[PDB]
């Protein structure tokens, strides 16, 4: 068995040993006359319950069709002793709550899979003709866009490897069960290029700020440390990720997503975008005082100050912040995935949108040449 | 990070493969 | 063979580059300034023969390059396209024969409406304010006689006079600034702004005005690379 | 002044007794000399990529 | 041959576990014990028709807790590892990002 | 060349009237906005009025800002400045001059002590 | 009045003139050349950048070897490029940063540079020190230099923005003769290929042919209506063109004295900064403030090319003195060879 079910058997064998620890801990509890005495069906334990009375819990993540928001149910007969199925007179839990699901959640991840595919064609196809324009037109070359440059470049070799995960690791059956480093080392190199493309995001959000914000007149900034921080710096926790992976919950592909130890990437990576975000709270600030410095009309400094925050969400990830946990809850959670996979798979080609062809230095630059 | 921001394509990527790699467990009779 | 001296011409070239890049780090650090008054402004006096007087002081470690044209004729229509590219051009007005107020507000209009100067912010320094407060508080009407609605012009109720200070000349002090407005609010277009002053020739902190000012040009040129404004 | 306005007067007799041909001639000249030198204008007849140091 | 298959795998749980018998009370030193129990009973249950859990094999379990367990006193990197990894990188980028200005 | 021969002038009585004309030749009328500047004897050259390229664009200086009125007729290529109430302070020799580049909103060096596209002047005096 | 009794010669002598040029324009030169073969485009393509520069390029100058090329920008550097091969033989640091004429000398050993600081700074590019230094500066000017071309090794004359054109002797460092003719801001003069006589434009509306040797101003030309930025004789001699600030460009003659040709477009409303012809003096080639050139005709007065690679404001250009190329220099601190 794959080493998704190494894991769910182990947690399965823990919650056995536990229960039959509770079992014995637990005093005989009496009920309303006959009660349906407490039993561990092989997969949860459920407690001393009355005649007829439906008993619910949770259902347990020992297997990867199942999930914790479902509840299964295991009622009792009105004689003593739990529900058997008609099957073969065994007691018998109701579990199929957990996996009852899985055809329209597999469809449902389909129309996100094929979101982020061309959701990632689109920040291909429009940012190589964007990036291309930069390094062309030379004119436009300056600070600002050779940050911008690394930053389309951290977009593009991301959306590419994300791409070739997506089309060729994960819907592959006969590739995954396998498990080579063929996908394991893919996924480092995915794993360094979303924190490469989220830690470049602070590097523009630095420069943003060290443009505005704080030390104003000073040009041409030292970028050996962006450099290091948007390439040099997200090697570290990947590495210190795919070392720990490796010794540590070693699975398929490293495709698992449960472990703890991808907090090494998307600790670090969530702390640079709330910085980000505490960057956007300094710029619209000061964005905000020069607007009113002017004496601008209020219905044109909000229409303005929104303007402005709208367009550096993309470059900043800050929908990485103001969406940043899934709600628990089925609707809520059902709309919180594509609005963010639709404005994380399409960041790419909404700062190649903005910044380079909403731009009005480069739409002048290229309507002369 | 299961269901942090940064991940959504890697909750994409497990659950594509959770459901479509690995068969669905039997609840039916002789299961829990 | 005339391969060898051209090894030496593109080391050459190398040597040319470095001086570039070290005198581009210069170039840029430096803010280009032009302190151009209005005749008898007093604009010596805020900087306390030749062509230009180049001027430098640094506040706060940045270098300020301001540059004063002294031999230059009163015909400006040409080489005031060359200061294009400076941070700010500081207008230095008198404030108090000839209508030299009037002069100033057109001066100040074709600098503003100038093709090459829509992009250069004017750091307005209405200088020599000791004169005009006895020019207002002692009879002798300067600003009414040359100005028919400085009489239908009331004070703004939220501007801030100085501590000990008579409204008639607040009210003086304050059309001055706005008749150099009139023309700012008109030709802005979110390109260049106008940073208007009350100095005196005799303030510390003239200096520090262009600084704090200079950094909001360059804010805003800034917010308009990322188009923020 | 009185004085700096006179040799203004002054410079006009000196360039309304000059000689002055015809514009005709002065135009034929202008058109002779563009194709005298036409075969020797690179801009005009633009040169191959072989002598051409551009 | 059911019955025959429980006894097989039983005292196989035994000669392993039985060397533990000081301190079989402890998780860590049972982890692999008491799960090579279970999975010979599901593979045995596999083998006949009935499936586990089955009451021809939960009683045995149900007989394991009485023996080794009940006699006892009742009550992957750990948390200060796992931090030490985190903690560390996170802060960091503070410490960077001052030195970038 | 650029020739600006003026009209009008001549000594008027004190509250009275006048009507300064610009004969404005060897150029391209409604090209280049008008200007009116003046010199009191014993002054520098002021600005007293401009008018747009269109005429729709008016500006007069202050202690002329009622009293006179601009004017420009781009089929004659003439500048008109009807002056009305005129004090003893208006007595200046009044220049018709021209701005020096055309299609702009910027008027350069109009007042300047030399300037090649500025009249020759009309000598009115108010007594 | 005496004076208005002055101004009654002068102006009978302008019309006069008036009259005088009137009989010698019996024909256009579009009469004359109505019939002639049209030169078609002429399409030029950027085949070098010098992007050295880090301020607007304010002028530039070509060598009599038609390989190197000075330019000046407001920077404070006078840059020799190599047009060849793009590499700069040499970075002049420059003691005022606003330098608006740079000149390089026939011989090649001599270069100038003028602006706001009122002097001609000569700079000896035949330096056995090891460094490009001051052979000689020129401070006579009261205004600022706008222009300035070398007649010899010591000969160089400069014009300035006080309305007056100078000669100057770079070993005495006095002027030898001094024009006071303008009555505007000269901003751009040029010399003849005899370098006997040279034509100065000014902010006057009006262009002098001045007498190099006699110190006179031959002929006065006022076809122009506003201020005349650009100036270039005729590779005879006999003619030269003028751009003005009236978005027009226009072509007088030396025997003539009249305007012989008016090069102007509905599309063009902005002054024109720099001129200059070929080496047959057909194409004029002129940059304006649509920040691109312009490739006129100068017997038809048709537009013929457009060098539309510049950012900015062009600023100045030239022709090599073979017409093998036209580096022009603009606003966007990119001199591009066309
Ligand atoms: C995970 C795999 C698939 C990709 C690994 C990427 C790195 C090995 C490469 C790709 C992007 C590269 C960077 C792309 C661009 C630059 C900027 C470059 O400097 C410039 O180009 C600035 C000068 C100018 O723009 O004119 C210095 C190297 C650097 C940091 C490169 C260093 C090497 C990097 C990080
Ligand atoms: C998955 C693996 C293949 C990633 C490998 C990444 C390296 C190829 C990157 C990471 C850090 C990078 C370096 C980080 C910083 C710099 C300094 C940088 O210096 C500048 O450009 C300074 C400019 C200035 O003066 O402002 C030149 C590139 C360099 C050496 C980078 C070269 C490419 C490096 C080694
Ligand atoms: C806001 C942008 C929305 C983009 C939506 C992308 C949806 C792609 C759909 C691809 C369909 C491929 C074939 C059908 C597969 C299926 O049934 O899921
Ligand atoms: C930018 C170029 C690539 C664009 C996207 C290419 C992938 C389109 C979708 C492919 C759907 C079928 C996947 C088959 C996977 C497999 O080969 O196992
Ligand atoms: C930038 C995209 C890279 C895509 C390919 C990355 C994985 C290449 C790894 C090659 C060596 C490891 C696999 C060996 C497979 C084998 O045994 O044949
Ligand atoms: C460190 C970055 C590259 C990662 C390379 C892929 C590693 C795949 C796993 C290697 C084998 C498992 C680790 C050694 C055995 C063990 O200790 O469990
Ligand atoms: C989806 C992203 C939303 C982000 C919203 C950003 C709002 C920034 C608000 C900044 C307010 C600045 C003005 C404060 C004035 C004051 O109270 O003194
Ligand atoms: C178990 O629950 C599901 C929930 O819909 C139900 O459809 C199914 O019939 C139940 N099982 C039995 C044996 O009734």
């Amino acid at each position: 068995k794959p080493f998704l079910y190494v894991v769910g058997r182990k947690k399965m064998m823990d919650a056995q040993y536990k229960c039959y620890d509770r079992m014995q801990q637990l005093p005989a509890y009496q009920g309303e006359g006959p009660y349906c005495n407490r039993t561990w069906d092989g997969w949860l334990c459920w407690d001393d319950t009355p005649a007829g009375v439906l008993s619910y819990q949770f259902c347990p993540d020992y297997f990867p069709d199942f999930d914790p928001s479902e509840k299964v149910t295991k009622y009792c007969d009105e004689k003593g002793v739990w529900f058997k199925h008609p099957e073969n007179n065994r007691t018998w839990s109701n579990y199929t709550m957990c996996n009852a699901f899985t055809p329209e959640k597999l469809k449902n991840a389909y129309v996100l899979y094929y979101l982020a595919i061309v959701g990632h064609s689109l920040s291909i196809f429009t940012l190589v003709i964007s990036l291309g324009i930069f390094v062309f037109f030379r004119s436009l070359g300056c600070q600002r866009v050779t940050l911008h440059k690394n930053m389309f470049l951290t977009y593009i070799l991301n959306s590419m490897i994300i791409i070739i995960h997506l089309v060729e690791v994960v819907p592959n059956g006969e590739l995954v069960r396998r498990d080579p480093v063929s996908c394991k080392i893919l996924h480092f190199f995915h794993q360094y290029m979303m924190a490469c493309n989220y830690f470049w995001m602070l590097c523009e959000g630095i420069y943003l700020h060290t443009l505005i914000v704080v030390a104003v007149f000073t040009e041409k900034q030292r970028l050996r440390w962006y450099y290091l921080l948007g390439w040099g710096f997200p090697l570290v926790p990947t590495t210190i990720h795919a070392i720990t992976r490796a010794v540590y919950f070693n699975d398929n592909c490293w495709l698992s997503v449960e472990t703890h130890l991808l907090y090494i990437i998307h600790g670090p990576v969530m702390a640079a975008l709330v910085v980000n975000f505490f960057f956007l709270l300094n710029i619209v600030r000061v964005l905000v005082t020069k607007m009113r410095e002017t004496h601008e009309a209020e219905s044109h400094m909000y229409l303005k100050a929104v303007k402005a925050t709208m367009i550096l969400v993309p470059l900043l990830g800050i929908q990485f912040v103001v969406f940043p946990w899934r709600p628990s809850n089925k609707m809520l959670g059902k709309i919180y995935d594509y609005v963010m996979h639709s404005l994380i798979h399409f960041q790419g080609f909404f700062v190649a949108t903005i910044y380079c062809f909403c731009n009005n230095e480069v739409q002048t630059t290229v309507k002369r040449q | 990070c299961s269901n942090l921001s940064t991940c959504v394509l890697g909750k994409l990527s497990q659950e594509l493969h959770k459901l479509q790699t690995y068969p669905r467990t039997n609840t039916g009779s002789g299961t829990p | 063979d005339q391969r060898n001296e051209e090894k030496a011409q593109r080391e050459a070239n190398k040597k040319i580059e470095k001086q570039l890049q070290k005198d581009k780090q210069v170039y840029r650090a430096t803010h280009r300034l032009l302190l151009l008054g209005a005749g008898e402004s007093g604009k010596n006096t805020i900087v306390k023969t030749s062509g230009i007087f180049e001027t430098k002081f640094q506040v706060d470690k940045v270098n300020f390059h301001m540059f004063d044209v002294g031999a230059q004729r009163d015909e400006r229509r040409k080489w005031i396209q060359c200061f294009n590219d400076v941070t700010a051009i500081i207008f230095v007005v008198a404030s108090s024969q000839t209508n030299r107020l009037q002069a100033a507000l057109k001066l100040f209009d074709s600098i503003w409406n100038n093709k090459w100067l829509r992009d250069t912010s004017v750091i307005l320094f209405l200088n020599k304010q000791d004169l005009l407060a006895e020019k207002v508080l002692a009879g002798k009407s300067k600003i009414e006689d040359y100005f028919p609605e400085f009489a239908r012009y009331t004070t703004p109720e939220d501007a801030t006079p100085e501590p000990g200070e008579d409204p008639r000349v607040t009210r003086a002090k304050y059309f001055i600034r706005d008749e150099f407005l009139r023309i700012s609010t008109a030709s802005g277009d979110g390109r260049h702004y106008c940073y208007p002053h009350f100095t005196c020739s005799v303030d510390t902190e003239n200096i520090r005005r262009v600084f704090n000012d200079c950094r909001d040009i360059i804010q805003r040129m800034h917010l308009r690379q990322y188009e923020l404004l | 002044s009185i004085a700096q306005a006179r040799k203004l007067v002054e410079q006009l007799k000196m360039e309304a007794n000059i000689d002055r041909i015809k514009v005709s001639k002065a135009a034929a000249d202008l058109m002779a000399y563009c194709e005298a030198h036409a075969k020797e204008d690179p801009l005009l007849t633009p040169v191959p990529a072989s002598e051409n140091p551009f | 041959n059911y019955e025959t298959a429980v006894q097989f795998c039983w005292n196989h749980y035994k000669d392993q576990m039985d060397p533990i018998e000081k301190d079989w009370c402890d998780w860590a030193m049972i982890s692999r014990p008491y799960s090579t129990l279970r999975d010979c009973l599901e593979h045995f249950a596999e083998l006949f028709d009935l499936g586990f859990p089955n009451p021809l094999a939960e009683r045995i379990i149900f007989e394991t807790h009485q023996i080794h367990f009940a006699n006892c006193s009742l009550v992957d990197p750990p948390e200060d590892v796992l931090l030490a990894m985190i903690i560390a990188p996170i802060c960091l980028i503070p410490f960077l990002i001052t030195l970038v200005v | 060349q650029v020739q600006l021969q003026e009209s009008g002038g001549g000594l008027v009585q004190p509250g009275g009237s006048l009507r300064l004309s610009c004969a404005a030749s060897g150029f391209t009328f409604s090209n280049y906005k008008m200007n009116w500047v003046r010199q009191a004897p014993g002054k520098g050259l002021e600005w007293v009025s401009d008018i747009s390229q269109s005429g729709a664009s008016i500006s007069y200086t202050g202690s002329v800002k009622g009293r006179f009125t601009i004017s420009r007729d781009n089929a004659k290529n003439t500048l008109y400045l009807q002056m009305n109430s005129l004090k003893p302070e208006d007595t200046a020799v009044y220049y018709c001059a021209r701005c020096p580049a055309p299609f702009t909103r910027d008027c350069f060096d109009v007042t300047s002590t030399t300037y090649a596209y500025r009249g020759q002047g009309t000598q009115v005096t108010v007594s | 009045s005496e004076l208005d009794q002055l101004r009654q010669e002068a102006e009978q002598l302008k019309n006069q003139i008036r009259d005088a040029r009137k009989a010698c324009a019996d024909a256009t030169l579009s009469q004359i050349t109505n019939n002639i073969d049209p030169v078609g485009r002429i399409q030029m393509r950027t085949r070098r950048t010098l992007r050295g520069h880090l301020a607007k390029i304010y002028a530039m100058h070509w060598g009599t070897d038609s390989r190197l090329l000075v330019s000046a920008s407001q920077d404070g550097k006078l840059i020799i490029w190599d047009s060849y091969t793009t590499n700069k033989v040499h970075a002049i640091p420059l003691r005022s940063s606003w330098v608006m004429t740079c000149a390089y000398a026939p011989s090649g050993n001599y270069v100038a540079c003028g602006g706001l600081d009122n002097i001609c700074s000569i700079y000896n590019l035949k330096t056995r020190e090891g460094n490009v230094r001051v052979s000689r500066e020129l401070a006579g000017h009261t205004g600022y230099l706008s222009c300035c071309r070398f007649l010899d090794d010591n000969q160089i004359v400069t014009s300035s923005g006080d309305t007056t054109c100078a000669l100057w002797d770079i070993e005495t460092g006095q002027q030898t003769t001094t024009f006071t003719g303008h009555t505007g801001d000269v901003m751009s003069l040029s010399l003849a290929p005899d370098t006997r006589l040279f034509v100065s434009g000014a902010c006057d509306a009006s262009a002098k042919l001045w007498d190099v040797r006699e110190g006179m101003c031959r002929q006065t030309f006022t076809g122009h209506e506003s201020d005349i930025n650009a100036i270039c004789f005729f590779p005879n001699g006999n003619a030269f063109a003028t751009g003005s600030d009236d978005a027009t460009c226009r072509l007088f003659d030396l025997r003539a004295d009249q305007e012989l040709m008016t090069y102007s477009h509905d599309n063009i409303i902005c002054g024109i900064t720099s001129v200059s012809f070929s080496k047959s003096g057909r194409l004029l080639l002129a940059g304006y403030d649509d920040f691109n050139c312009n490739v006129w005709d100068a017997l038809k007065a048709d537009r013929a090319g457009v060098l539309a690679g510049h950012d900015n404001r062009v600023s100045c250009l030239g022709v090599t003195d073979d017409g093998m190329a036209v580096a022009t220099g603009s606003w966007d601190s990119f001199l591009k060879i066309w």
